[PDB]
């Protein structure tokens, strides 16, 4: 769902305004809080699309709405190549000396979408 | 409520549970008669194994299983292991509770005494059933094929029985119970297999040979002819790439193993083919009672699906037979389920109420109450 | 560095290659499905008339036995 | 991995339905109970559940490899997200936070159970 | 150089598993020709058994008539 | 019978038309009910000549008039082979998975033209 009945959030806002300032934040901290939720709304439009690189049973992960993906690592001020590479296949080898990253191999998509 | 009491219907025997929800035509749940255990030990914590792995769920996955046979046919091995096989019934197809609706079962005439109460102690004095019944297996198709004057032989998997009803029951008897039907024929192949470096010894994969069996095994129209014919390569050798990884060429293996119905030999028996036991049945009864019977004959069961049953026996009786009335024999579209059709009947009509047993009549009766009432 | 700028182009063609074909053959083993299907099942028919045909072959040869 | 919730749910029915405060459709013969659900009783009611979700729900486990990514991070706003390595809450730090769960109200009633 | 022989070793499989994709693919492609040629072939004999049959069951039947 | 003394339907037409149009049934919607109706004609004009495929007691079904028989089937717009073997043919094998059909047998003539 998305609507509520009860709620007007549309009104709603430019009251809690009054409320933000109340307090003590001003449009200036306003600006620096609603980018937090927009990387969040930019991960919330990072989905996989079942990458067919496997014929049959287990299968890869791969993003091909591009922008989306860019949109989320662009905002996030990181490697957009780094991010799909270490996230989409994991790292571990941490012997005390403290680890040797990037070997991994993919795997299904019910863990992908798990793990994000 | 208001119009609608809702009957289950339901006919086990020794290869499928037939079962429905109500007022049904044709069984809804069914499953293989089957309950193992895990030889491998489950991993045992990925889960404390229990549940023998019954209903298409067990079928499913074979293998691992050690698959245990109660029921064959006729004799109960053991009685403890069939409260786990009902546990599956009502429970897991049926999604409903025994304590709720009434319950129709099938009997296998000439059953033991020791068993009718055993059966009926399982449900009335354990799991509450408010009333039920157990109708007899042939008598049942009778009516639903529409035939008042006919002579049953219905034959399934579990036991073979010549039944001559067509107008009443319990007379003297002109019936017989024969143990040569289904799981004889399914023991059988792995006999014959092991001369062609085929053995599926154990009874997971002796499943297996009931599959490749309903899609090509048939009966030799005259094993005589059929004989010099096998030169040819084209109506006897049929491909069947086993879908595990083995191609069987069964040419002479199916039509060689089904032979033993007719030949009782190839098990040990005096007893001889159906067609003669036929007339030993019949002469028992009047003289002026045979001419209609040859007029229609009820062959109902799977044992009839056969490609090559009912053509064969309209060459053989003729032949060593009174030669006057026409001689028809009936095979209706779906003759094994012919059971379920008259067996979702009875449990739909109310006339059917002064025949079960109801939960008091029971304690007013004790535990004889089932041979006072029905018999 | 320009190697690896280089390997990377050759990447991109064998993996487009392999999907296309994956593509395909997917959609062959999906027809050879309903074709076996209709294979066996045309294949049971023609079993099943060549069974009537033999059955009245037989009839008929006595009905011309009793006419005559 | 592979116990799934169904299989979990099995593993209560048999473990368990001889304790106090707990039914079933295969032990407490009762048609209300449906074969996809499971009867629970509490101090007095009794309310039927559904496995839905259960484990990947409640596990929600998170690693370094995936973690690591963004604690290296130059942005300030990220970086944030990930305070400089347990603030108050140390012990242990993997092993799900579904457990994780089970210690944040165990160390509130400890705390309760210390005052007037 | 280290991402070089990732690079690297991709296109290995990737080329690898193009070739014996196509490879299969060609092969299955060519297989199917052959089964849709045997189900246009066993279809055509199976409507010349029916047919034919069913010219037996209008004269099994008129044969029937004559001889009562 | 067909014709009544007392009813006269060829004139009644065109004064029903008129209260036809009164509810909000246009000819366009005339046109789409009369199919219907004609749906149902064309199930009158088949019957079963009797097939003398049997020789004697039970009968099988086969339709000779072809082309009453295809009219139906053509107006209906399905497979006027499989409505031929579906119907003069009824399966069964409703195993919970759901069925699996085209096994059966022919059958009298009383109990087709009773299923008609
Ligand atoms: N079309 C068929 N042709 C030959 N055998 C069949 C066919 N359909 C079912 N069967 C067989 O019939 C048997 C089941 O018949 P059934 O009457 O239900 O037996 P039972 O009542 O003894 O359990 C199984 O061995 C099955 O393989
Ligand atoms: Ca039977």
């Amino acid at each position: 769902c998305f609507d509520v009945s009860t709620i007007d959030d549309s009104g709603e806002f430019k009251i809690i305004v009054k409320a933000m300032e109340t307090l003590g934040l001003k449009e200036s901290d306003q600006n620096s809080i609603w980018r937090i939720l927009a990387a969040i709304l930019h991960i919330g439009n990072i989905t996989f699309a079942e990458a067919a690189e496997q014929r049959t049973g287990t299968t890869t992960v791969k993003v091909s709405d591009t922008k989306s993906l860019a949109a989320a690592a662009s905002c996030l001020k990181t490697d957009q190549q780094s991010l799909s590479i270490a996230l989409c296949y994991r790292s571990i080898s941490t012997g005390v000396g403290k680890r040797c990253e990037v070997i991994s191999v993919p795997m299904d998509c019910n863990q992908a979408a798990y793990s994000r | 409520d208001e119009d609608e009491t809702t009957a289950l219907v339901c006919d086990n025997g020794s290869g499928l549970v037939k079962a429905g929800f109500a007022g049904d035509d044709a069984p809804r749940a069914v499953f293989p008669s089957i309950v193992g255990r895990p030889r491998h030990q489950g991993v045992m914590v990925g889960m404390g194994q229990k549940d023998s792995y019954v209903g298409d769920e067990a079928q499913s996955k074979r293998g691992i299983l050690t698959l245990k046979y109660p029921i064959e046919h006729g004799i109960i091995t053991n009685w403890d292991d069939m409260e786990k096989i009902w546990h599956h019934t009502f429970y897991n197809e049926l999604r409903v509770a025994p304590e709720e609706h009434p319950t129709l079962l099938t009997e296998a005439p000439l059953n033991p005494k020791a068993n009718r109460e055993k059966m009926t102690q399982i449900m009335f004095e354990t799991f509450n059933v408010p009333a039920m019944y157990v109708a007899i297996q042939a008598v049942l198709s009778l009516y639903a094929s529409g035939r008042t004057t006919g002579i049953v032989l219905d034959s399934g998997d579990g036991v073979t029985h010549n039944v001559p009803i067509y107008e009443g029951y319990a007379l003297p008897h002109a019936i017989m119970r024969l143990d040569l039907a289904g799981r004889d024929l399914t023991d059988y192949l792995m006999k014959i297999l092991t001369e062609r470096g085929y053995s599926f010894v154990t009874t997971a994969e002796r499943e297996i040979v009931r599959d490749i069996k309903e899609k090509l095994c048939y009966v030799a129209l005259d094993f005589e002819n059929e004989m010099a014919t096998a030169a040819s390569s084209s109506s006897l050798e049929k491909s069947y790439e086993l879908p595990d990884g083995q191609v069987i060429t069964i040419g002479n293996e199916r039509f060689r193993c089904p032979e033993t119905l007719f030949q009782p030999s190839f098990i040990g028996m005096e007893s001889a083919g159906i067609h003669e036991t036929t007339y030993n049945s019949i002469m028992k009864c009047d003289i002026d009672i045979r001419k209609d019977l040859y007029a229609n004959n009820v062959m109902s069961g799977g044992t009839t699906m056969y490609p090559g049953i009912a053509d064969r026996m309209q060459k053989e009786i003729t032949a060593l037979a009174p030669s006057t009335m026409k001689i028809k024999i009936i095979a209706p579209p779906e003759r094994k389920y012919s059971v379920w059709i008259g067996g979702s009947i009875l449990a739909s009509l109310s006339t059917f109420q002064q025949m079960w047993i109801t939960k008091q009549e029971y304690d007013e009766a004790g535990p004889s109450i089932v041979h006072r009432k029905c018999f | 560095a320009r190697k690896l700028v280089i390997i990377e182009s050759d990447l991109e063609r064998a993996e487009e290659r392999a999907e296309l074909s994956e593509g395909k053959c997917a959609e062959l083993e999906e027809e050879l499905k309903t074709v076996t299907n209709n294979l066996k099942s045309l294949e049971a028919q023609a079993e099943k008339y060549s069974q009537k045909e033999d059955k009245y072959e037989e009839e008929i040869k006595v009905l011309s036995d009793k006419l005559k | 991995a592979k116990s799934t919730d169904q299989t979990f749910l099995d593993s209560i029915c048999k473990q368990f339905e001889k304790n106090p405060h707990l039914q079933s459709y295969v032990v407490s013969k009762d048609r209300s109970i449906g074969d996809t659900c499971f009867r629970l009783k509490h101090y007095a009611g009794d309310v039927t559940y559904d496995v839905r979700g259960f484990l990947d729900k409640n596990k929600d486990t998170l690693f370094g490899d995936l973690i690591s990514s963004m604690q290296s991070s130059s942005d300030p706003l990220v970086q944030g997200l990930f305070p400089p390595t347990r603030p108050e809450d140390s012990k242990k730090r993997p092993e799900t936070a579904g457990s994780q769960f089970r210690n944040a109200m165990n160390a509130l009633i400890t705390t309760l159970l210390a005052c007037s």
